């Protein structure tokens, strides 16, 4: 049961990384040019530079999770 | 002298390369901000800041005053760390204050310790910092 | 394992994945290199792991440099 | 980490002074430090020993690889 | 010497100077050492920075000290403002430095032939032996410095009046004084504008009205013991004279860091540098009003701050002392943080 | 309560709390002073 | 020598020469080793994972030197 | 890491590039990308499908020494 | 302060101010130092604020909040809220910090010329001795303090009427006030509308209304003890009476912070800043109308902020010794979760 409360905490930190870090929205307008990402850093001592361009204006870590494509397979 | 190092106010390498320094907060100025501090140092061919150490007063700031500030910090964690291991090594279980940190006197300890060298040399004067080689566990050689 | 993934990086950059030309044309990552370098631990060394791993030692100064920067870490 | 962050100029640079003084003090005149041999007016070189136009011709002309030029790498 | 009751106190090697102050013959030493190390280092700063003198730059500018004093006593200045002579420079640095070597000296016969307590020595040590609860011995001590100290601010006096002549910022010349004030009222009245003076004429009658006070204060203190009140308000320790010192010194010392950076009558802006900037950060500090670059700090910038910080840790000198005086014993502050 | 004070001074907490509040410090340190190679 | 008494190990084979020790029991039985020394500080004995040694050992009088 | 230094060095001197060592050696990825990545291309390339050169032995070697090392291991 | 019935508490060093309870001497000592470190503020920060200033743009913006104090009570002002003079504002910091020494002196006469307790001399030091258990004494001291504070605000009466008066933020001049408005039926009723006072005449008029209940209500506590009925529901007790001040001075917090955000006139909008509004997220926080740049906020958005939060851990800190007062032993909150 605490193992289940580690395993739901961290897929709550996947949804929750995809509702307010991510550009899920901009992505689901433009699956084929709008690279996924969920994960942005804070700008501090040079590691803004690893929020790249992922398209549509959005800059974070481009995610490789697979996410956004279970969530579009989701609805 | 360092005839191989131009200052970088005066380096066309490090000219070149100041007008695209990136900004490392979220200031949008860091690169702006990097670029006049970076002016003062002694620049190579590749117009980056190369420090002196050699003990130089003029470069003091490169190596001296990162020295001075180290070592006082780093000073203050050794000895408030020996002195915490020296007081609860009286206690009636000094293995378990180990893990188990008496957190009160781990902070009495640790702001005492911006005295920390005069604190080393007194008890280096006294006798107790430095232990007696017939008092230490020894190996058969 | 290692060579499990390594044998899925090298065939599907090489024989699967690419671009596709409009009128049925495809093109690879690696142009199938797999049936004539995989054969040889030279060609995994040179044209699976030397030219692959170029990608993540230019990757500094950009936003992949955490993978050059992790590529070391874990060397 | 500073160079993979975009900032090179952020490298901690520690030119191997202590050495360049060595390479000075036999009469490499590259990093403009005035001691011993690549001072002329030291009693090292004021001596007239024989070896001396030689070996500053040596130590000076780069082509070869007696006293190589050193840096912060 | 605060004992805390204790009379065998050994003191440390730290706390070494500690081991002379009830041994009177060992009090002279020390302190004829220390007026031979500061005569040596009037003398040799002197000579130091003569040979590292420019004359065609200001010599605020280079971050020189000793040859602005002596600039505005008036030796080795022109017409203009000028440095024209080296030699005057030379002469006083000298004299300061053979000075030292006769202090030198005599701070080694007290150290070795002179016995370490005048009070076993027999003539005219005996006289000299002090004790430090003996204020009628304290009084003879302090009245004939007052003397000395009365006798220099006369002979300050005497150099602009007679023995040469002052330095004249308003005018740019070195200027022989003539009949100065003698109405007490000026004087008095300079207690708000002490430094904003820029008059030669009340400079020196005020130096004279306190070379007077200072020997009629002497004359008070050899002749009259103390009378009793200040023997119950004031204590009378051997780190308790010190406190006092230590304090007033203090005071002095801010004084004069604050009279170097505002005045330019006695620090003139050809001699020193602009009038600086009461600045304060993390710490007050006198700022440069024109601000040369490359660290310059040009001369009045580093009088006016180090009398400041050194009056700062004088008073904090003065309060250690004090306080060890009045009797805090100073590990009572580790008991305190103790379980 | 007074075994929770002791689990919360155990080593690991009392080292992630001390590494927490360093990191704490520097990363704040480099944020308003960012980019100090030297003094 | 009593017991609680402090002595330093001189047995140079030992796990604690140079170590002080405290005397446990004294054995008046004409034993080789007669004085049980304990210590504060356990010695490496045991397996491999052992989360302890063994903190006492006989020794003789000629081994020990006086602290106390 | 000495043998490293001295061939990257001297890789820079022969060649007239020394910048290449002067303002890579000073990170560890400059060393990883510009001395190991980069000099290795022709010998990795002693034999390939399209034929062999004169490095074909060292390159067999270079393997033949990766797999001694491990083996090791 | 509260022993729980323990009778001798020994404290621990975090705790280490609880020790000189009960000890009148070492009272003096520790408020005396208080009072020399906040003369220090004053005075420091006077001068500090004097350095960074810049007569370009206002000293809102800039971050000064000692400044605008003195510029609204008329002194450095020329005209229209512009800064030309800066002279008072040095004197004003160097009178305070000057002030702080003597009290950074007397407060180490009370650590050690003095004892800790005030009981063990005689002649003029025995009336001064106070125990927490004693509401006669207290009242003494209260009715003496009374009289303080009500000089202070018949200070700031006599300061707009004659001493060159106070800044008028709806001329954008200072005047003095000739008329204050000496009615106590528009006094009682700004207790509706304090915040939106417009009128200098009516804001001297109600300090002298407070100066003079003060004044006369420090002759009553002096005069008379404390009665019957308020030893009744009042603890005299020593951590009792810093419970009422706390929850006094934190209700005094709150009131300032909300004087500083919307008032015009007592905080004049060229001085602190615009004036803010009473935003509430999960704590409630003024914060100004327009947007400073670079992420920096108004002198009055610092004034008004802080002295919120500073009131509110204040009434937590009321709230602290109010409880450890009335006898809640406050290891019943370890006692109720660990049962
Ligand atoms: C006129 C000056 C005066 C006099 C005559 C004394 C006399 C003495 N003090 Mg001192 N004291 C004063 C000023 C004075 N002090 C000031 C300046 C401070 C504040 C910092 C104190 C605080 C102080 C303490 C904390 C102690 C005393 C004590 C002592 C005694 C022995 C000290 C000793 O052996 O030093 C030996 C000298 C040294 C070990 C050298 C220390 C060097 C320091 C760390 C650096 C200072 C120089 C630094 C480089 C800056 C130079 C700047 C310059 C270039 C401009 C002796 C009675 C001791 C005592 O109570 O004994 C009874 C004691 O513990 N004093
Ligand atoms: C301005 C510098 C100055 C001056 C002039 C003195 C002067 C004095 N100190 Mg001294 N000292 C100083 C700096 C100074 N100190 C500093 C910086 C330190 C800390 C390192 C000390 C620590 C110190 C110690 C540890 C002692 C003195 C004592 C003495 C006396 C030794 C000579 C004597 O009485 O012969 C007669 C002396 C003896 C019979 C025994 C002392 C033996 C030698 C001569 C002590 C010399 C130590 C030396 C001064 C340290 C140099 C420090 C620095 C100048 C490099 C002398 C009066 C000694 C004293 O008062 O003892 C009576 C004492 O024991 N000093
Ligand atoms: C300013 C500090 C000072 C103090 C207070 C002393 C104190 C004293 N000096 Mg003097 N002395 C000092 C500095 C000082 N001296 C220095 C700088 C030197 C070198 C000029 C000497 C060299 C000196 C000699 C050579 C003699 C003394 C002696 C005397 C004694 C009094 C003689 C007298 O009344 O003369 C009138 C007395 C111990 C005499 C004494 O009794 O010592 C044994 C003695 O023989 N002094
Ligand atoms: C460097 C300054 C100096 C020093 C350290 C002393 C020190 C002393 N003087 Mg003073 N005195 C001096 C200069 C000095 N004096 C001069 C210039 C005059 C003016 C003419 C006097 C005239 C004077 C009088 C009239 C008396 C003292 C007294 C005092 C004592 C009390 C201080 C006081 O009045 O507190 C504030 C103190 C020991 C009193 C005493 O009893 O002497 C010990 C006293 O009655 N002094
Ligand atoms: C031996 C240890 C060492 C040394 C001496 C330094 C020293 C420094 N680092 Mg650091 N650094 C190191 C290890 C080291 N680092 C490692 C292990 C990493 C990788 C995690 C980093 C990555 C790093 C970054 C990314 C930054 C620093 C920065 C700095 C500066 C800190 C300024 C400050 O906070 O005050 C200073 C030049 C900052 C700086 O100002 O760079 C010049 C900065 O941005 N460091
Ligand atoms: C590249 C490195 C390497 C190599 C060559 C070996 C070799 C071997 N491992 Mg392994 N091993 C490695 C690293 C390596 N290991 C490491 C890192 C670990 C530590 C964790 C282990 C731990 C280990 C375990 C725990 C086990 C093995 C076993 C074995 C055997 C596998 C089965 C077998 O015989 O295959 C055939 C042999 C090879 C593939 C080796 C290469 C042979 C070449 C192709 C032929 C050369 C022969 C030559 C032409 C004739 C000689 C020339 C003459 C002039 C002398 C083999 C002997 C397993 C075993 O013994 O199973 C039976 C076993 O249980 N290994
Ligand atoms: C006028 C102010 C006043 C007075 C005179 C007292 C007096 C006292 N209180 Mg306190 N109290 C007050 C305000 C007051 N309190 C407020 C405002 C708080 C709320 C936080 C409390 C809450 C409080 C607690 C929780 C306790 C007391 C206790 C104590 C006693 C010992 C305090 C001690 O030694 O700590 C010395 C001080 C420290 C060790 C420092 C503590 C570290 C904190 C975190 C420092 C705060 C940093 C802060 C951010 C500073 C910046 C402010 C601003 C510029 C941003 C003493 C009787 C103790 C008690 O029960 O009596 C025995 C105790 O446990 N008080
Ligand atoms: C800083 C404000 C201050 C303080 C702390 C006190 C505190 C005290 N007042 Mg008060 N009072 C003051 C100012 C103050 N007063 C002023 C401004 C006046 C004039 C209106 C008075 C006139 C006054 C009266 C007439 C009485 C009190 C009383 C009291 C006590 C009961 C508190 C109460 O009524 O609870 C709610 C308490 C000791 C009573 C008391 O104990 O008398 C001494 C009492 O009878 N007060
Ligand atoms: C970090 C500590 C801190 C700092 C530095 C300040 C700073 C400030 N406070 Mg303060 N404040 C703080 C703590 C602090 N506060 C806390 C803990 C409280 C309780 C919540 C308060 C409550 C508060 C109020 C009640 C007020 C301020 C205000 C002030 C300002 C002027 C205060 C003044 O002139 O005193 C006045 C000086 C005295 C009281 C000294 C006594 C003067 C005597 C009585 C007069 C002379 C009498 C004689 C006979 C003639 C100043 C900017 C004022 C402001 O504008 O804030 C928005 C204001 O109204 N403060
Ligand atoms: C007591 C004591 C002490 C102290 C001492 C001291 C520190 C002092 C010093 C002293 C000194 C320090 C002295 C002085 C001297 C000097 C000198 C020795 C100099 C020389 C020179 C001369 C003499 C000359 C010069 C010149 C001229 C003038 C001119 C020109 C030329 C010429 C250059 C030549 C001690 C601590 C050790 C120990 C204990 C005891």
């Amino acid at each position: 049961f605490g193992h289940l409360a580690v395993v739901f905490v961290w897929l709550s930190g996947m949804y929750f990384h995809g509702a307010k870090f991510s550009n899920y929205e901009g992505w689901l307008a433009d699956p084929t040019h709008i690279k996924p990402s969920a994960q942005v850093v804070w700008p501090i001592v040079g590691q803004g530079i690893l929020n790249g361009d992922v398209g549509g204006g959005f800059h974070g870590i481009q995610i490789t999770s697979g996410l956004f494509y279970l969530w579009r397979a989701s609805g | 002298d360092f005839a191989n190092l131009t200052p970088c106010s005066e380096n066309p390498a490090y000219l070149a390369k100041s007008k695209n320094f990136l900004n490392t907060t979220n200031d949008p100025n860091s690169g702006k901000i990097r670029a006049e501090r970076y002016a003062s140092a002694l620049c190579g061919p590749e117009g980056y800041p190369h420090l002196i150490v050699d003990g130089r007063f003029t470069h003091a700031g490169d190596f001296l005053i990162p020295s001075i500030l180290f070592l006082y910090i780093a000073g203050w964690i050794g000895w408030v760390g020996r002195s915490y291991l020296i007081e609860i090594r009286e206690s009636k279980n000094p293995e378990m204050q180990e893990v188990v940190i008496n957190v009160p006197l781990a902070i009495k300890k640790m702001l005492g310790g911006f005295l920390w060298p005069l604190a080393a040399v007194g008890e280096y004067t006294s006798g107790k910092l430095v232990m007696k080689d017939s008092e230490i566990p020894t190996s058969p050689r | 394992l290692s060579i499990v993934i390594f044998h899925f990086s090298w065939k599907m950059q090489s024989d699967v994945w690419g671009t596709v030309s409009p009128d049925g044309s495809v093109t690879h990552v690696t142009l199938g290199n797999f049936a004539q370098s995989a054969i040889t631990i030279n060609g995994w060394l040179r044209d699976f792991l030397w030219a692959q791993a170029a990608n993540v030692i230019n990757s500094y100064g950009s936003a992949l440099s955490a993978y050059g920067i992790m590529f070391l870490a874990g060397h | 980490v500073v160079v993979a962050f975009g900032t090179p100029e952020k490298q901690i640079l520690i030119e191997p002074v202590f050495a360049q003084w060595i390479q000075a003090t036999s009469g490499k005149a590259l990093y403009g430090f005035d001691v011993l041999l690549s001072n002329p007016d030291s009693i090292a070189s004021t001596t007239g020993a024989a070896w001396l136009p030689g070996w500053l011709d040596a130590i000076n002309s780069g082509t070869n690889s007696l006293f190589l030029t050193i840096g912060p790498g | 010497m605060q004992t805390y009751g204790n009379d065998t106190v050994q003191y440390e090697w730290w706390a070494g100077n500690a081991r002379f102050a009830d041994q009177s013959g060992l009090f002279i030493a020390a302190h004829v050492a220390q007026a031979a190390l500061t005569a040596f280092w009037a003398g040799a700063f002197t000579l130091f920075e003569i040979s590292r003198f420019d004359p065609t730059q200001a010599m605020g500018d280079q971050g020189l000290i000793l040859l602005p004093h002596l600039a505005t006593l008036g030796w080795g200045v022109g017409d203009g403002g000028q440095i024209v002579d080296t030699y005057p420079y030379f002469v006083i640095g000298s004299i300061h430095l053979i000075a030292s070597a006769v202090l030198g000296a005599g701070a080694l016969f007290h150290t070795l032939r002179a016995p370490a307590d005048l009070s076993t020595l027999k003539g005219q040590g005996k006289k000299f032996h002090f004790t430090w609860e003996n204020p009628q011995q304290l009084g003879i001590i302090l009245g004939h410095h007052l003397l000395f100290l009365g006798a220099g601010a006369l002979l300050l006096a005497g150099k602009a009046m007679y023995w040469g002549g002052l330095y004249d910022a308003t005018t740019q010349t070195v200027r022989l004084v003539s009949q100065p004030t003698l109405d007490p009222l000026v004087i008095y009245g300079y207690q708000t504008h002490f430094a904003s003076i820029s008059s030669l004429e009340d400079l020196v009658g005020g130096h004279i009205f306190v070379g007077f006070l200072l020997i009629g204060g002497g004359i008070w203190h050899i002749l009259v013991p103390p009378l009793g009140w200040a023997k119950k308000v004031l204590l009378f320790s051997g780190e308790a004279i010190l406190s006092y010192s230590l304090g007033g010194i203090a005071l002095a010392g801010f004084v004069a860091a604050y009279f170097c950076a505002v005045n330019t009558l006695a620090y003139p802006p050809e001699f020193y540098g602009p009038p600086l900037a009461i600045k304060l950060g993390i710490f007050p500090y006198f700022a440069d009003t024109v601000e040369l670059p490359m660290h310059a700090h040009t001369s009045r910038a580093w009088l006016a701050n180090a009398h400041f910080f050194l009056a700062f840790f004088f008073l904090q000198g003065h309060l250690w002392h004090a306080l060890r005086a009045l009797g805090f014993d100073f590990k009572r502050v580790e008991q305190a943080f103790d379980s | 309560m007074d075994g929770l004070k002791s689990f919360l001074s155990t080593a690991p907490v009392m080292i992630m709390a001390l590494l927490t509040f360093t990191a704490g410090i520097l990363i704040e340190f480099n944020r308003f002073y960012p980019d100090l190679l030297f003094h | 020598l009593n017991r609680g008494d402090k002595v330093r190990i001189k047995r140079t084979e030992s796990y604690w020469y140079g170590d002080v020790g405290t005397v446990a029991s004294v054995e008046k039985s004409g034993i080789l080793y007669p004085v049980i020394v304990r210590f504060d500080r356990v010695n490496y004995n045991g397996f491999s994972g052992s989360a302890s040694g063994v903190n006492t050992n006989n020794f003789a009088e000629n081994e020990l030197e006086l602290v106390q | 890491w000495l043998t490293f230094y001295w061939h990257w060095k001297h890789l820079g001197v022969w060649s007239g590039n020394v910048a290449q060592f002067n303002e890579n050696s000073t990170y560890l990825m400059g060393w990883f990308r510009d001395y190991l990545w980069a000099n290795s291309a022709q010998l990795i390339n002693g034999y390939n499908p399209y034929g062999v050169n004169n490095l074909s032995v060292w390159a067999w070697m270079f393997l033949f020494g990766h797999l001694v090392w491990a083996t090791g291991f």
